[PDB]
């Protein structure tokens, strides 16, 4: 079993995505977090489930939702969630 | 650039796809350069929990 | 395990999608089939991995690609791929 | 209907979303009603291979 | 002789309550295992639950 | 992997419990079904998680909620949910 | 694998609960310790088995018995048992 | 007003009172400076306490 | 044969050890020959549970 | 994981052993079953935890107790308990 | 589980190959049968383990030995060994 | 034509590979066209056991 | 489930093999990497598919292609790929 | 994982046992050391595998061979082998 | 003291079992109290492998 | 001494050649296990492979 960790950049992504969505619909933001959370925890037992990313070598992409992708990687000791991004737009940004 | 069918690509042009992909590579490179260690998943849940709670208090006031 | 089967409707969906994409880019169509193929076969050992569908009770949805969704169901004897659709447009049709 | 943010939904209006979901429900209902047997996955692979082979040979 | 049970040592309030329950439970199970209908896939239970809730909400 | 199936009696239990709770709070009913659903689906990959039943030899008991217990068995071919009962009262009753 | 560790507050909870039960029935006390111990040790291979706590964000709850709940957390290095509490009464209390 | 089919608590004020007790109990528990003990030390203490109880009878 | 050391062997002599091992293979051969299907672990649990109940009761 | 199953021969051995020990001490019989059961159920997630037997090819030996050995084997679909035997004496074999 | 069946042509291949080898080294023939047999028996629990064939659509290839390939396919109801062939020479050849 | 390197291909030329693959697709098509039932793996084992036994006589 | 890891020697093997092939055909080398990768990841859920090697005690051989063999071993904590060699000639001879 | 360590007294036991045995059958002394070594290594990844000791609370007993027992304990930082003893005789004695 | 059946106990009598278990806890209590540090498993492997090397070279004269 | 081997019987042409190859392999394995460097995660190999192909294609 590999434990699931998040990089702080991925938690920032998460903070920014749920914040922006909740300015329109807070229940949708909460629904999205529940999807993301549910995509990620089975990686603990099946870390190689998702395809290796062709745009970022060394990571894998979950298409969690038609608008959101989770980028993650499998280390010696853990599954690391690296970023959560919008699938079509360059969002979340800056910081 | 060349326009793409909404059924061939999730991007509208090849220019926008290349810009996105370079942006994403840059984002990932920043992410992995951050010195701070990774946090357990359940700490992410704890923070998510408290942010939603905060938003709901603020929304009711 | 459970063996993986396609309903004939799903194979038609798959023909309609790949053939349409192949008007513009046959490599894109072949990449997409390779993606769908690789989402579906691990269902044979992890059929409950993807979330129940909120739109079609009794099925589950794989977001295989930001534009395509696979709908499948877990029966007593098999995993059945039911349909492959576009995630945002009403495409393809049914004959 | 009213527009939804591209961050909130993959549809542009509630009307478009509802339409899609009743379309999807209809599509699935016919699929399941089809009398023909399900085909094994490797038969789908065989058909895909040939479908591509045709497309290519027609340049 | 019935005994009362502390609520930190049992989920039942008296040994009669508990014994009665376990006999009811054992009987309930025996009946379920004897039914000849086939078992249903989990995801059809999903379908049935989804529609039951839908039905319940179509009222008020 | 063993597939998860429910006995018809267990689904009747489910129907009896959720309909009664819904007389008071449909939301609470859905929440409990969401909990029961989540206890049983990992049995597909870890059939022997929960302890052998003391009262019904051959079954195992999940205490899904302080008021509800799931009874299940691991057969040669499947995990079957056998009943869902109130933990303190004899409910749902007979039919 | 994560090692399983008890916070010291959690061990005095255990001391309080079994002490109290034992004034009425030692076997019942010892049977409960056997349940709690058997619920916790598989957390070393399935730390995310039990649902997040709604009441105590960042923790997870085991309903070990219709009357007892184990609260635990999954850290970077270990699984920690945080408290053991009666599920419906505010017990054991604060010494 | 909670049916015992609905909740292990009888009202929403008694639920919230339990949840606040719990939250405070956890806060206290997590703040303690003392190190966590491995599971098998807990087993050792548990064995000692039962042994002591059974003797004293 | 001649006696083996109790720190070296669980058998008192070599002849005794070879007899056991031939006995053991005989047992395994019979078990794999049995045409009956294997039972799930949890049915062994229930047979045990009932065998202990009847033992205890008859006392 | 692999599911755990017992051949009927293994369940018979288990019957013979516990009932015999129970002539003398029924708790000792019950404690031994609890040991044997707890040795076997981990095999579901780690079937190869024990090394192949030198004296019975195809099988693996668990020394559950200084007096009792479990023989099992890993198949395509399951972990199968094949026999439960005394470690030192030719026990059990009923005389039918 | 899907049963493992051989098409009569596959058994003829296996007859032809082992007999040829046996004219030089019967123990090598037996070792080869032992190897092919070992590659094929787990197909009943992992039918999709080996990759889709490029040159024969609908089949999958096992490189059982540097000189021998097994061709098989997964049907609705079974796994069928279709042919056993030399990896490099056109052998065994027709009757 | 074209010669091929032994670390690129298990074949020596591009026709030998093409020839093999055509021969293979042919062999398979014949195999699938044979109208006899498949036999269970156990029968193949028994057949093989007998064929080896004959060979050792 | 065990994580899949490569010893530095095996990645040097990979580097040299695909380098050499790419002198003649980059696409051939890329397809061989895709085959090798697909032979190795299923080791994560079934570390013991392949029988013990009889010429390299401790290791197991996968014949991934009629010309290439993967040597791996199963440890207490991981699947380790040890070397990737040519099946027939002594090839290949820092990362 | 937890590193495996031996208390100095365990290595003395292991020394005393191997030298006594080898003044009979040195290859038997080596076979036993190979058994004990193989019992202990997986403890780094499965430290709770063997049952708690009934005679020494806080430790766990491996019955490595019908005549020998390994006593160990799992620690905040390590698995520690504590003693290796004959299972029926009081051997090795202290010195 | 009263005999035990060899299917019931690995000890011949109860006195012999109690004698053993008291010896065993005494042996343990000593091990835990020893001030010397624990050694990695690898060092035990090396020590052992060297202890056998010496043995067999010894049985060669 | 030497024996030729049928191409149906062996992937080597000669038993001297088979034995040479097998000693080479045992040697090769032995040095691999002796390297003190840590093992790398599969995904890092995937990263290394991607960058090497990308370099190769550019360089052309």
């Amino acid at each position: 079993m590999l434990p699931v960790l998040w990089l702080e950049s991925a938690d920032t992504d998460l903070d920014d995505i749920t914040s922006y969505i909740a300015r329109f619909d807070i229940d949708a933001a909460e629904r999205l977090w529940q999807r993301l959370r549910g995509c990620v925890l089975p990686l603990s037992e099946h870390p190689y489930l998702y395809p290796p990313s062709d745009r970022v070598p060394g990571l894998r992409e979950i298409v969690a939702h038609p608008n959101y992708i989770i980028l993650y990687r499998v280390t010696t000791s853990s599954v690391e969630v690296v970023n959560v991004i919008h699938a079509r737009r360059q969002f979340p940004l800056e910081h | 650039n060349r326009a793409l069918s909404p059924m061939v690509s999730e991007f509208e042009t090849i220019e926008q796809e290349n810009s996105y992909n370079e942006w994403l590579r840059a984002k990932v490179a920043t992410s992995l350069a951050d010195p701070r260690p990774a946090i357990p998943h359940d700490e992410v849940e704890r923070r998510m929990a408290e942010r939603f709670a905060k938003m709901r208090k603020e929304r009711s006031k």
